């Protein structure tokens, strides 16, 4: 199947694979807020067009994209769009969310006036949308090709609102499940201070975990993730209906995704507090929401000041970046994806294979040191190779931009250059 | 399979411009990525751009921006590449080529050159050399090619044309020589027919 | 940005074995490939990713990339081997691709053959057109030094019996060459002479 | 007789035989709905061609067909389509079901309007439909070689409605029998929550079978499998009869199919939802319906989070994929079919040949990850030989494919005679 | 029984289009599977698609595209190959065969070469090869192009003795090949010998009587 | 796409046994069938289902297929078992035949054999359409490797000639011509025209004059 020891060598060689998408830049626009889903040969591909500054600029575009993923000969991944919509006014649209079923990409996203929800939660009016886009668009056919739904009923618990989370969810049968996040007053949240890990961090206290529950200490609001439950059957109007995550290993909800690997379902949720080793699992049950989380010892992620990359103790702290990994390899727990190999900042992109408590081996993405924040791996066969593509969001060098660039990494099936006579022998 | 077909040779005054087409047989047009790669005399190939038509955006190495500009045509599935401003070090054979696994070309066109010279066309002047082995010297003519008969095509045996030399002048000069039986002299006529079909020149010279 | 260096040129006879480098910093870590061009012609891939032969290709080109050395090595070669091989990469950081400078490959299939030299003098209807010009014609030997400055040489050719052809010219004013009394061509080949008197 | 021993893969090796049947796949269209069966040396085969998605396109035609299955000197199946029939307005036509009886196959069928009347089964008016076709059809024959009839007496008991449910039935003499469902509302089904087994299932209520009778907990109906029987003795206008199926092992009525093996009836049942274990046995009645299903631990389905493959404990779940298995040896009770080998997604077909407890050998038909949904094997003697033919919907879009297996009569002549000595 | 007989070679430029056909005989001709096969000078065997008339339907390798046309004639028991945008690298003998078994081809048409060239065809000049225990005597095919020729020696009748020998390519882009006969120097006299040349891409046939 | 491996070549005495591999990943669990194609003709099905024999193959064909490779032997190998073998199997997941790239079988060592040479001159026909043509036919040599020079009257001609590479006859030796252009005037001019063949160390010549 897959090289399944460590190797120092040069085994893996990506290859950038955007240059056949209408992902073009010009001077002047930022590229921001990528998300990239892949599944069944599709995928769906979104990003934000902003003219100046990345967070203060000119909303100019949003684009939400879906398209195939060929193998066209050359036994490489290749990416074509074949279905493009933009919403007519940009700023609105926030937290994208992607998942295939059937004929379609359902991208569900937040519709805001306020602003980005997680940093005006109060303020924001909770109010959800969906494009449907076919990935194989058809001449006349009409509805088909292209659907936007304003979503009317959400049933939401004890959470005061909901919104997805993450760039990519899973279809079961004919329900869809995105990754989401639930508001729920900071005043109704049970949590026992004694439950929070102190044990050996002599500068921690037992309030400290629930503190980092909202996106500061004296937050309105606590997050917590979850899915967002679609069930095509039932038809006529909408009903999203939220599931929130059990509370082993809580953190504070975070932009997550989940996705079938090896034909069952797998959770990564990002790492943005105290808990800064990476957060993946089997997924136990859907409804309810159950992972069980690795006990990863290798993967982290870049903080800032108090929660720097692999710090273990409980602090006050919302900070890291959203960098994914794919399950290759169930029996021996194998993933890939791009982690930031740096302390607190965001920079240096490195995909690596690995186990819990081992990296097999791993390349850079660039070749001096680059400022990079998000990534997203998917990964699949092609025949019986099996390949990854990863977003990579990054400053990019050569027209000086920030923009998203996608590779495509090829697994390798042996270890060694050669067979090694010593090891085997005669 | 794909193949790839391109324009014929071009000559060109300095400061003008020429577009080199590329046709593409084969394959599915708007999803073939067409790269553009030039060879230079006496230096390595030199990538020059490319082109998805299915995006139809190109994209250009910061050397050849605002020098070279790459286009597509899927209506005769063809793609061009158009170099303005042309200077004597453009003179090269220019390639298109297939990308193939994100990261080789896999195949190429059989290439277009593409000349650079401030010489006017011009046909040649053809003097006799006599024999003491009798030729024709092919002199002063621009540009390439030129083309030697003797005879009319009756003789094309025991002749040898010699590859054209380049002077500082910027004209081309060429020789053909037959070699003959020393006894032949006395009763064969022996006439090199010179063909400049780039000056529309035609010379007979009876040797 | 990023630089591969190639040898210029490798001779190899027939059957022997021809081994063509490609060195680059740590181009080990990027996938090589390499491509065969016969002048003329369009280039020819022969090895992809590293080591992996095209349809086609026969299993004589093999293909080996590592540390700062990537390497194309032909097994018993033929004389239809006779060609330029170019190493090339993508180069992820400036998104382009890079191409070595090839190396000229020459498959010692014949004998030394030596030249046959043909010098003539410039025509009376020349003279009479105020030029002087004589044709150095040099045949039937794989490259040669010819020796006399108006001078303008081509550069060796192969003929339709697999030999080297070559031309040599000489600029004069009809004054000068009427102010000396002998001309001569030497061409030298691993020298022969011809003189033309006014 | 058979291979009886564990075998590497290689004893199998699939051929695809569908190239000579008007399967016509071309890409934008796609074939869905599909049946097959396979009688005394003839086959019935029924799908939906649509242009455009699978799911939305428009329906271009509904083909119902039969034909041949034949040795034309290769020593290998083919077949070759006889007969084929095209109802109009073929977006109306849903859950057909064949039988073959002597000189045809009887093709039953669901009419409706509102689409799939299982999961829109308060709107469903109960509407059904026979087309009987001659597999040897002959030139200037009446309505011999053709002949269409509309149902319009059914008697149902306690049923509100009922409906073929599964590709092929039996006859037994001149009674044709086909796979079929009864919609049963809610408030009259009476299930004691004893007889749910959650010992040894800590997060199972005893509550959970009979809320997973229907496809949703609080549904209007609960849906019971069964067989609609035509008893060709009656004459005149058609009256099918329901037979409900018996409470032993009881799980959602769902697609399942009875067929002849070695002179009996055998019956399978898909699995739908938390028993998702294969359910299949020899037939004990026919009229009561009462099957021995077997006590099978190797074969199962993939299903959802809730019931997955393999699960066994009690849940309130509609999950999973028809996929039946033939019997081939009844002294040994070995099976052949084509099973998803993947736990929460339909994915990787693999043809085996199974016991109750162990496969004996069996084989991947694609690659790992391809998609594959719902698989019908019959298997036939050709001469001396067994063959199964198994239909397989698998994925540029799924498409219905047939496979033909030769099934070995022994494992090598080394293990025959080790065993067998003598 | 069944039997793939083919048509006869051809020659065309680049750009235009064949279609070569493969007569089924001795079977059910809507149930036979008649697939195709093509060998280019130098490579291996190629599949290029296949149809079943009772299906009617072909199907091809994505390879080619939509160069290859494949259709059916139950009037006349033949299936046809059209191959279009001929390209220098389409020359290639074409095989119709048989599908037997699900899996394997049984049996094969003889094979129809195709050559695609910008010279048009041109047929041979045939001239006698006079002769002198036994005497040689033989036929000169002249100046053709392209492959293939046939010879035979009065009309098939003699087969003993005779040697045809293959071609030689030549300076002008064309061909030209010999056949001699060994015979006993007696009958010279009496025994007449004729050469039969056949040139299917040029439709020319010759018959020249040897002395 | 599957993908089947060949070698290229194999080559064996006489009488020996030929062993042609066939590789790819798991071809044991496909059916491999191979075909016999001599230089001119169609294939020939000379093995089906891994290892079964058609009708009228001889009995020394016989295949098997286990793992990544599967094999053709060859038992008591003949001279005219001299082809290109190719294997073959159906790929269910593109629905497509898929051939070997085929493995040339040559038969090392034959018997030696002197070549026999036959040179005719211009007939008058020709002679009378202006153009003159010496045929040299070169048959019945073994191993397949001759040099042809052309003499006229003492001097070597080297233009005009056209020879042919040697091809294997029916009989297992090897065959050869080689074509002399002149213009009447010049087959006219000289007094013989000469066809010599060299074939391991030894010449046979022919002259014809007119
Ligand atoms: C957050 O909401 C308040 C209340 O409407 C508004 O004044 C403020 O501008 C919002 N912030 C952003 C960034 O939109
Ligand atoms: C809180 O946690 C502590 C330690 O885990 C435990 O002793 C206590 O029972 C828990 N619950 C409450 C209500 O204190
Ligand atoms: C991680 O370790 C805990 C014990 O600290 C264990 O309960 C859990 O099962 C482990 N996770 C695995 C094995 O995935
Ligand atoms: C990052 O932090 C780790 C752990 O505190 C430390 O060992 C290392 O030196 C730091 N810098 C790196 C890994 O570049
Ligand atoms: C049920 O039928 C109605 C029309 O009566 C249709 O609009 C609806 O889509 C159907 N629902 C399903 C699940 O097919
Ligand atoms: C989706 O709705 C259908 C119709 O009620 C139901 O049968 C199915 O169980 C539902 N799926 C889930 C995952 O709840
Ligand atoms: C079919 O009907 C006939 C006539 O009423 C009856 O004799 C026979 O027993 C019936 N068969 C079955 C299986 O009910
Ligand atoms: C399966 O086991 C049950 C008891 O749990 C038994 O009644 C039934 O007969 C068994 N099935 C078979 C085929 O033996
Ligand atoms: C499928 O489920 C079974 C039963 O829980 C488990 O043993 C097996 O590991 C699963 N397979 C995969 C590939 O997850």
């Amino acid at each position: 199947q897959i090289c399944l020891q460590k190797t120092t060598s040069t085994i893996l060689k990506p290859r950038l694979i955007s240059y056949t998408l209408p992902i073009n830049t010009r001077e002047g626009v930022c590229i921001t807020d990528p998300l990239l889903a892949v599944d069944n040969g599709f995928f769906a591909y979104s990003h934000l067009e902003k003219i100046g500054s990345c967070t203060r600029g000119i909303a100019k575009q949003r684009i939400i994209g879906v398209g195939e993923v060929l193998d066209r000969g050359d036994k490489v991944p290749s990416m074509f769009m074949t279905n493009v919509w933009t919403p007519p006014n940009p700023s609105t649209i926030h937290h994208c969310s992607s998942t295939y079923h059937e004929d379609f990409y359902y991208t569900l996203c937040a519709v805001s006036h306020v602003g980005d929800p997680i940093l005006n939660s109060t303020s924001w009016t909770e109010s959800l949308s969906l494009i449907r886009l076919a990935v194989r668009p058809k001449s006349d056919s009409g509805d088909y090709n292209q659907k936007y739904i304003a979503i009317t009923k959400v049933e939401r618990g004890k959470y005061d609102k909901v919104m997805p989370y993450g760039p990519s969810g899973i279809k079961q049968g004919d329900t869809l499940y995105f990754p989401a996040v639930g508001f729920l007053p900071r005043t109704e949240f049970q949590y026992n201070d004694s439950n929070c890990p102190i044990i050996h961090c002599k500068y921690s206290k037992a309030e400290n975990c629930r503190l980092s529950m909202g996106v500061n200490s004296k937050s309105h609001y606590i997050l917590r993730s979850g899915l967002l439950k679609y069930n095509l059957s039932l038809g006529g109007d909408i009903i999203l209906q939220f599931i929130e995550i059990a509370d082993n290993r809580l953190t504070i909800g975070s932009p997550s995704k989940i996705y079938n690997s090896l034909g069952q379902p797998v959770f990564y949720q990002a790492s943005y507090s105290w808990d800064t080793m990476i957060k993946l699992g089997d997924v136990d049950t859907v409804d309810p929401l159950r992972v069980q989380w690795r006990n990863n010892s290798v993967i982290s992620r870049p903080g800032q000041s108090q929660c720097p990359r692999f710090n273990v103790c409980p602090e006050v702290c919302w900070e890291g970046t959203y960098n994914d990994a794919f399950l290759i390899d169930r029996l021996n727990w194998v993933s890939a994806g791009v982690y930031l190999n740096s302390n607190q900042t965001a920079e240096n992109p490195v995909f690596a294979v690995f186990k819990d408590n081992e990296i097999l081996y791993q390349v850079p993405l660039a070749e001096d040191d680059t400022n990079a924040q998000k990534t997203i791996t998917d990964c699949f066969l092609l025949e019986n190779v099996i390949w990854c593509i990863s977003l990579v969001e990054i400053y990019d060098t050569g027209d000086s931009v920030i923009r998203p660039k996608l590779f495509a990494v090829k697994i390798p099936a042996q270890c060694s250059e050669s067979e090694n006579l010593y090891f085997q022998g005669h | 399979q794909v193949q790839l077909v391109q324009s014929g040779a071009e000559v060109k005054k300095p400061g003008s411009s020429v577009k080199v087409s590329c046709k593409v047989s084969g394959g599915i047009f708007n999803r073939e990525t067409i790269n553009w790669v030039r060879q230079a005399p006496g230096q390595g190939l030199e990538w020059m751009g490319r082109i998805t038509p299915i995006v139809d955006v190109p994209n250009y190495p910061r050397k050849f921006r605002g020098r070279v500009t790459i286009t597509a045509d899927k209506s005769t599935s063809t793609v061009y590449m158009e170099l303005s401003g042309l200077r004597f070090e453009d003179t090269a054979i220019y390639f298109c080529a297939r990308f193939r696994g994100h990261n080789y070309f896999d195949p190429w066109g059989q290439g277009t050159l593409v000349t650079v010279s401030s010489a006017s066309f011009k046909g040649p002047s053809v003097f006799p050399l006599a024999p003491s082995a009798l030729g024709c010297l092919v002199k002063d003519y621009f540009p390439e090619p030129v083309t030697v008969s003797w005879n009319s095509g009756a003789l094309t045996s025991g002749v040898h044309t010699f590859p054209a030399v380049l002077q500082s002048s910027g004209l081309y000069s060429l020789s053909s020589v037959v070699t003959v039986p020393s006894s032949s002299l006395g009763t064969q006529t022996y006439i090199c027919n010179v063909n400049h079909k780039p000056s529309n020149t035609k010379v007979d010279k009876k040797v | 940005s990023y630089v591969l260096t190639q040898p210029p040129s490798v001779s190899v006879a027939p059957g022997q074995t021809a081994r063509i480098t490609c060195g680059g910093n740590n181009i080990g870590g990027k996938s090589v490939h390499w491509y065969q061009q016969k002048p003329g012609q369009a280039p020819v891939l022969v090895v992809y990713d590293d080591r992996d032969r095209p349809s086609g290709i026969p299993e004589r080109f093999s293909g080996s990339n590592s540390g700062d050395t990537a390497s194309l090595t032909i097994s018993r070669v033929d004389a239809g081997d006779e060609a330029d091989y170019f190493c090339q990469v993508w180069d992820n950081a400036s998104d382009e691709a890079v191409f070595g400078g090839g190396t000229k490959l020459t498959v010692l299939g014949q004998p030394k053959a030596n030249p046959t030299v043909t010098l003539f003098p410039p025509s009376s209807e020349e003279l009479q057109a105020n030029k002087a010009t004589l044709v150095c014609l040099i045949s039937d030997f794989g490259a040669v030094t010819v020796a006399w400055a108006g001078v303008e040489t081509t550069k060796p050719s192969k003929q339709s019996n697999n030999k080297y052809a070559a031309s040599s010219y000489l600029s004069l004013t009809p004054e000068q060459w009427k102010s000396h009394r002998s001309y001569s061509c030497q061409v030298t080949h691993e020298t022969v002479e011809k003189t033309v008197a006014p």
